[PDB]
């Protein structure tokens, strides 16, 4: 599980949050809890005004006319969901959001993008939503009566690439999935296309270097190809992600976010230099050996 | 890590060059020294406990105050004696590592770098360890190139301390 | 041991010049501009001229160039690799005294002339005490270097030309060739003609 | 970085208002409690090496696997790095005590410190334990009643304890 | 994923021509080595629990800071996550041995594991040490000449060792 | 960087133990193999230019899409980068052969090379094929019997083959 | 550099002797003059722009050839360089007044300044005249009796005048 | 050479700015501390010989081996005792210099810089000088601000040695 780093990430509130299940012969609080959980999770923690609430779907779920899975399907096919997540987004971002909301996980590979983009283009959005919800993964994780939840912990058919990409899609508890730094841009297009991973940067209030985002181009690669040779004698190399660089001012500072591969022996100096340039360290990852 | 093969390759690589006859001669010298170094390491290992106990006793004899003066940095009680024997064992074992590797690289990376800050911080005198290393020099019972290489490492530690 | 204290001297770089970009402003070769391969060739050649004056293809470091192109290393790291390279050690360190190696290090890393003989004297002990790379890293991690060139810009001779003047100070590749009269007489030059 | 005056200055400027009378006399209280803050900084500084060395000895006694071979504090270089780290944490805690604001500690010491320990394999819990030992020793030295003009230093001791706690939470 | 045949198939399709006689002969050679590949997979799988438990015991013996209170293998939840990780790495190494290709191990298990361990505070160097211990145990299990039709299995053992090396390098 | 001696020394230092008799005798066996190691390094070095050039020529002959207009080896700078990548791989194979350890080849040549090739669109499989060509040429040069003291060099040849296969597996 | 105290300290250390009673009393007398020294520094600082601008205007009124075309102060950049030089000389004079020693003024402002002016063709005599005009305006500002606690500031005025003369003589 | 006035001017000059009210407050603090520091320097100067002799004797009491062990680094003979008393006098005189200057600058420039190389080279243990400084702290008989500043310099020297 995630214990020591749960609070630093946004995982701690979901560690003591048990899955919301609608039992047979449920009470009215159970129905309202299912409605609340579905709104929070399927709509990605957006505030839901009263005028946008799906009154009929709520009534049907309360009555038992539809299951939790059907209510999730109705919410995901609603005009509210399409306004929030479909009409203003690149379809790869739509797929990321679908996986995050309906399956509680990030996409694993480019094959899922292929399948979902082909299915949207050939049969429409409703059929694509159905494929998320009628999937074997959905059935094994949530089934018919459980609200989908974030699957932070390791499971049977996982890939660790999904664990890394979850924190690219999830940015903290007080965050709303339409209120993230990257806004409407797809977070995983480059990663899924290149089968790569990014160093995990935690949410704002727990991580000073939360705002680090690589640019379109001119990014320092993950590994130190060449070893320690350009740095003279060095023991080990580290990739350091730095955000909020401002002190020298333009033109000395062009991009406020910079990744640098530095030797172990210059780590002290690198940290002091970061403090001087007013930056915040987002992550430090071994780059050699 | 300062050993003949790694240093030859690192110098060649920093120059971006293939290994030339200079690096081959470095390898040949390493091959000439390697068997004697390995035998010296074996002889030191086989006699490790006796050398360490005798070195600690020689230090206690030359600096008697280390055995009856109270304090964390002394060997008055059994705790300080255990720390002293462990330190001398560290010295001897890393010297054997140097004999295996054919250079002072193990001493530099494991023991030499930062030893002065340790000695100043914990109020440990380098002269104690110098006497221990002199005991190891006088009683390792080596000869020839084994003795010369082992004495070179022990003198390296002594010079780094004194 | 701390560095000797040496007094600074009046220099153009010490004083505000109110500079407006012109033909005498040194070209800013920076990887912050996402340079194409030909612009990277130009930047790389600027680094070779700044560090080695001229780089024969025996002097080139193609591995370092590939690493800089890929983004493995910064421009400052490439400059360090040039200074730690065999060309720089053979031409500028080996053929000169320690004092005239500090010059050829202040001049082409910091882009300014040495304050005095005392500065040369103070920095000359660093090679023998902290190592060659110790001197290189001290100059590259200095506040002067980072404030002027940072990590992404090739260093250059700073404030060589004042506005309106026909000629500024001598370019450091003219003022300070790789060696001087000491290695000159070790080689046996000057040679008599006819 | 911020000091105690500069912190309320920045808050007031963000609100765009003059410092109120309550803020002004809270600062006057801070000034009035200035000599004790200076004494605390001086006492921690004058015993800094003893604090670091004693805390290191206690920490390595309670956690011998740190210094056994293969342990992160084994070899001379890693031991010296550990000692230096302890001294750095103590120095920045003194800086934060001097300023009256923990901005120097966050921005200049703990910025990237967890990440660095993780990347290197440094056990964050153990360095947090070392920071706690330095906390007990430093607070004991600050509260020493001998050789000083007697007075109530509970507020400054609590502030120093908060700086140490924030450092320990930052590294673990 | 890719197996040993589909790898050369994908390369040929990228090139747009038929597998050559040498490629078909190399594949036939790999087919002829299939019984020993199956034997190695079976032997590691049959001893998987022993490999994981023994290597975890050896790892926590040589690195007691992992299991000290405050260490990353301390508490049941963490110990169990660690044991599960080692079994997962062993399982994907066996998968790579079975397919004759490392793609399943790289793409499903190793890609992003280093970033994951850094984010969680899991010490990747100790994970690499545990992986090396599973390597030595599994290699001695595959080479055991008792109860098997004798033959040279050095190529298969070298391939398994390479998969273990990729796993150990991916976590540090 | 580890050579053959420093690898075992570092493992022993981490375990906190002296090298056992078996480890010392294995190092002695490596020492007895040193002359053949130096010959193999010298022979590959002596024909490095021919190995790289002939391997590239054969690779471009059997894969014309590399040197077609718009292919990845088209234009002089990209062709020179390709020839350079071949020479670098061969040089680091010689470094690994000289040290008796793959640490130099792993750390300074192969770490991150697959990611770089994928990012740029350099076909890693074609690079692996070129590396295989240098493999076969190099191993034929090392095994050439005339003008050298006759001896069994099968172990050194197998070690060089392993370095070449490791490079080919890393780039693809 | 040096201040009043450090100059005597360096001289005593070169002599290898304790500061005598006379030197300690002289330093105490300097300390008793400290408030007047701080007032002088503050008054020159608070009117530094007025001092520089008025002295420059007077200098160019009595030496019109400086600002005539072809003159050294002609063109905005040169004229601005001249104003900046005058400001720098005044700033280092204030530094010398603050520390009470001329070391900062000699080491950081006047060291090599004459040679710089000779190389650039800047008329050093005219720079000295501008410095003198700064001196007279600054001394009148330091001696203004309005809005200050009355006392005899003759010694600090003489010391500031000496610093100004030293700056003028370094360039004349 | 770290003193409040020189540090204030160094900070202002590094930023290329005139002395503002921050540096004036620095000077005010220097003036507040100055008279106390100067009387303390005078008090230490008048009682210097007895303080140096007592500190040397205290070191001899705390480390008796320094008084009868032969060697250049010990005070067994009169020459070694003279060297020890001279070193302690150096420490006390430079401490008085620090009191006069209002900062640790004289200690940094004259004594602290390079003392580690001194002690390592001539095999002098810093614990001896730590004992001498502790005697000086306990016996200078100062009070208030003077005692606080002098004790700050003596603890600065102790921390440098340890
Ligand atoms: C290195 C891997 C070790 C080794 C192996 C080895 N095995 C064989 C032969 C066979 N092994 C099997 C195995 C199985 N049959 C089954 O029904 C199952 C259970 C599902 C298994 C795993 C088979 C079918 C054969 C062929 C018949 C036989 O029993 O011999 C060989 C011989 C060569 C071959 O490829 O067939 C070898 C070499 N030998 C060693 O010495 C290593 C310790
Ligand atoms: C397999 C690699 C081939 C092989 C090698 C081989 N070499 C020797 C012996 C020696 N080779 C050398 C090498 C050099 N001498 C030099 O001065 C240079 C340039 C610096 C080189 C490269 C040396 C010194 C020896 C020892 C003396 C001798 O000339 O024989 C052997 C013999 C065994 C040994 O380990 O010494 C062997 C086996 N032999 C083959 O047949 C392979 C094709
Ligand atoms: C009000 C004082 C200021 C202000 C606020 C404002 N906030 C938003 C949007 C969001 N606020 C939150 C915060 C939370 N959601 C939670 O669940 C929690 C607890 C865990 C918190 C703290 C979120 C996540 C959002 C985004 C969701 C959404 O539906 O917007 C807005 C709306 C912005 C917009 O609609 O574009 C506003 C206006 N605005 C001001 O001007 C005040 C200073
Ligand atoms: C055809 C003229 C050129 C070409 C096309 C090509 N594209 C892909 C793959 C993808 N294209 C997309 C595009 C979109 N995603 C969206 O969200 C939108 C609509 C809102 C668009 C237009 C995506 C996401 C992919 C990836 C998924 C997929 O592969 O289908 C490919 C395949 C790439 C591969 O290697 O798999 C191709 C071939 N290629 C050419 O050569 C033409 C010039
Ligand atoms: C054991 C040798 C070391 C160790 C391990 C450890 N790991 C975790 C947590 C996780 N491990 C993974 C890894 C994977 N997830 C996958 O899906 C895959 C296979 C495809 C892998 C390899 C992940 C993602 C996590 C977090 C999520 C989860 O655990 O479910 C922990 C727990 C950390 C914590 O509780 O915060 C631990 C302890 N720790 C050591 O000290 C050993 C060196
Ligand atoms: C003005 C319309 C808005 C605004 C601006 C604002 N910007 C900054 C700071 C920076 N802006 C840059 C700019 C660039 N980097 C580049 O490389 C390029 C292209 C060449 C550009 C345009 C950078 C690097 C910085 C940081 C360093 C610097 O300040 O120079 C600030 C200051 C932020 C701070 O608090 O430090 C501001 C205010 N802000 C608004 O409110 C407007 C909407
Ligand atoms: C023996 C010659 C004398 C002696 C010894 C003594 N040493 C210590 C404590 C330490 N010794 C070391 C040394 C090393 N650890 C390393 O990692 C390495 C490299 C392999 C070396 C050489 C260190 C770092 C310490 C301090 C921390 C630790 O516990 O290891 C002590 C204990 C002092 C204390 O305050 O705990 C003692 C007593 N003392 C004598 O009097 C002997 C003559
Ligand atoms: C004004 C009273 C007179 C005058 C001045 C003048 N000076 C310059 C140029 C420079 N002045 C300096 C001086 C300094 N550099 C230092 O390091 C120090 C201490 C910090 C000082 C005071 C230097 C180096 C220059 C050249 C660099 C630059 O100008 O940016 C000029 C300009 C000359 C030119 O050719 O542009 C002038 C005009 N000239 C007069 O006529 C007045 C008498
Ligand atoms: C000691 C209580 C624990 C411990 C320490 C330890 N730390 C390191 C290495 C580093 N520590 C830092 C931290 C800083 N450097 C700075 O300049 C500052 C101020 C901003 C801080 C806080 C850094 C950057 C490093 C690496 C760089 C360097 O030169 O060391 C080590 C060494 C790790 C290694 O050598 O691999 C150690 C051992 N270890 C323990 O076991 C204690 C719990
Ligand atoms: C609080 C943790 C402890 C404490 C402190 C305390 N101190 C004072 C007063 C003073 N302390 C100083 C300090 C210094 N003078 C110097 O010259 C130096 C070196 C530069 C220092 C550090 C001064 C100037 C004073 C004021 C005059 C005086 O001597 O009293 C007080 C008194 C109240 C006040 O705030 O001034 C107190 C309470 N007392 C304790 O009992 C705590 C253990
Ligand atoms: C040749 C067999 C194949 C080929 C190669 C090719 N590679 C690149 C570009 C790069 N190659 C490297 C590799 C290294 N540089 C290093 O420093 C190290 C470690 C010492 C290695 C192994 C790098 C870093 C690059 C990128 C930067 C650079 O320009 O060098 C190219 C050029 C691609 C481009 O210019 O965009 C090429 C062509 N291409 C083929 O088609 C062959 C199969
Ligand atoms: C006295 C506490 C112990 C002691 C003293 C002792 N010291 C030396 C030698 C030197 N002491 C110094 C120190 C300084 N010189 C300076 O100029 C200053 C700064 C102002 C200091 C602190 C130096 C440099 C030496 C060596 C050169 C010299 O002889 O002056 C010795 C003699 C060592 C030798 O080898 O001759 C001695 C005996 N001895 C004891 O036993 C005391 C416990």
């Amino acid at each position: 599980a995630i214990t020591t780093a749960a609070s630093r990430l946004g995982v701690a509130p979901y560690n003591e949050s048990r899955p919301v299940e609608l039992r047979p012969d449920f009470s009215l609080d159970d129905a309202k809890m299912v409605i609340r959980a579905v709104y929070r999770q399927v709509l990605g923690n957006d505030y839901i005004m009263d005028s946008e609430r799906l009154k009929g779907a709520e009534s049907l779920l309360t009555n038992g006319s539809i299951s939790v899975r059907e209510f999730v399907r109705t919410v995901a096919k609603s005009e509210l969901y399409k306004k929030k997540f479909l009409y203003n987004n690149f379809q790869t971002r739509v797929i990321e959001l679908n996986y995050k909301h309906l399956l509680g996980r990030a996409p694993f590979s480019e094959d899922e993008v292929i399948f979902h983009l082909d299915l949207y283009e050939n049969q429409g959005f409703d059929a694509d939503i159905d494929s998320y919800i009628d999937s074997v993964e959905y059935q094994e994780n949530f089934g018919e009566n459980i609200v989908p939840y974030y699957r932070f912990n390791n499971q049977v058919g996982d890939r660790t690439v999904g664990f890394t990409r979850m924190f690219r899609l999830y940015r903290g508890y007080a965050n709303s999935d339409r209120s993230q730094l990257e806004r409407s841009s797809s977070r995983l297009a480059t990663e899924l296309g290149q089968n790569t991973v990014s160093a995990i940067v935690g949410p704002s209030g727990s991580n000073a270097g939360w705002a680090y985002r690589p640019s379109r181009a001119g990014n320092t690669p993950a590994k130190a190809l060449g070893g320690t040779v350009p740095f003279g004698q060095a023991s080990k190399l580290f990739r350091v992600e730095i955000t909020a660089i401002s002190a020298p001012g333009y033109p000395k500072v062009r991009r406020s976010n910079k990744a640098v591969i530095v030797p172990f022996e210059q780590l002290n100096q690198t940290l002091q230099q970061i403090n001087r340039l007013g930056g915040k360290v987002a992550s430090i990852t071994p780059a050699s050996l | 890590m300062k050993t003949p093969l790694t240093e030859a390759v690192s110098t060649a690589d920093s120059q971006g060059r293939f290994l030339s006859s200079t690096e081959l001669q470095i390898a040949f010298g390493r091959l000439r020294q390697a068997n004697a170094g390995l035998q010296a390491a074996k002889a030191l290992t086989d006699n490790a406990q006796s050398l360490v106990n005798g070195a600690a006793q020689a230090v206690y004899n030359k600096f008697p105050y280390t055995t009856q003066t109270q304090g964390n940095n002394f060997a008055a009680d059994q705790r300080g004696k255990d720390k002293c024997a462990r330190d001398i064992g560290y010295y001897l074992r890393i010297v054997t590592y140097c004999l295996v590797a054919g250079g002072t690289g193990p001493l530099d990376e494991y023991l030499i770098a930062g030893i002065d800050e340790i000695n100043r911080t914990f109020d440990l005198s380098p002269s104690w360890y110098v006497e221990a290393l002199k005991y190891i020099k006088a009683n390792h019972g080596l000869s020839g190139d084994a003795r010369d290489e082992a004495n070179s490492y022990l003198d390296y530690a002594i010079n780094a301390l004194s | 041991l701390p560095l000797l204290n040496y007094a600074p001297k009046s220099q153009n770089v010490r004083v505000e010049g109110y500079e407006i970009g012109s033909e005498e402003k040194p070209v800013v070769f920076t990887t912050e501009n996402i340079l194409s391969s030909s612009d990277m060739d130009n930047l790389i050649e600027a680094a070779y001229r700044q560090i080695f004056f001229h780089a024969f293809k025996w002097d080139r470091e193609k591995v370092l160039e590939s690493q800089l192109r890929n983004g493995q290393i910064t421009v400052r790291d490439f400059v360090r690799g040039l200074l730690l390279s065999n060309t720089f050690r053979n031409s500028f360190y080996e053929k000169n005294s320690n004092y005239r190696f500090v010059e050829h290090c202040v001049q082409k890393i910091l882009g300014r002339d040495v304050y005095s003989e005392r500065e040369k004297i103070a920095w000359s002990i660093v090679v023998a005490t902290k190592g060659y790379q110790g001197l290189i890293d001290d100059l590259l991690n200095s506040d002067e270097y980072l404030n002027n060139f940072g990590y992404d810009t090739v260093p250059y001779q700073r404030r060589r030309n004042l506005p309106g003047r026909e000629a500024g100070e001598l370019p450091f590749n003219i003022k300070s060739p790789r060696y001087d009269a000491y290695h000159r007489r070790q080689l046996g030059f000057p040679q008599i003609v006819w | 970085m911020f000091d105690v005056f500069t912190r309320v200055v920045s808050q007031a400027d963000a609100r765009g208002e003059y410092l109120s009378g309550s803020q002004l006399d809270a600062l006057s209280a801070t000034v009035a409690e200035g000599n004790k803050r200076i004494d605390s900084v001086n006492r921690i500084t004058g015993n800094a090496s003893a604090i670091v060395s004693n805390a290191a000895r206690a920490l390595f006694a309670e956690q011998p696997q740190l210094i056994q071979p293969g342990g992160n504090a084994y070899t001379s270089r890693r031991m010296a790095a550990c000692l230096r780290d302890m001294e750095i944490i103590l120095r920045y805690v003194t800086y934060a005590t001097f300023t009256g604001d923990a901005s120097v500690l966050e921005d200049r010491c703990l910025n990237g410190l967890r990440e660095t320990y993780v990347a290197l394999g440094v056990p964050g819990a153990s360095v947090a334990a070392g920071v706690q030992k330095m906390k007990e020793a430093a607070l004991d030295i600050v509260n020493d009643p001998n050789g000083i003009t007697r007075g109530d230093c509970s507020a400054i001791v609590a502030e120093i304890a908060g700086y140490f706690d924030r450092a320990a939470a930052a590294v673990a």
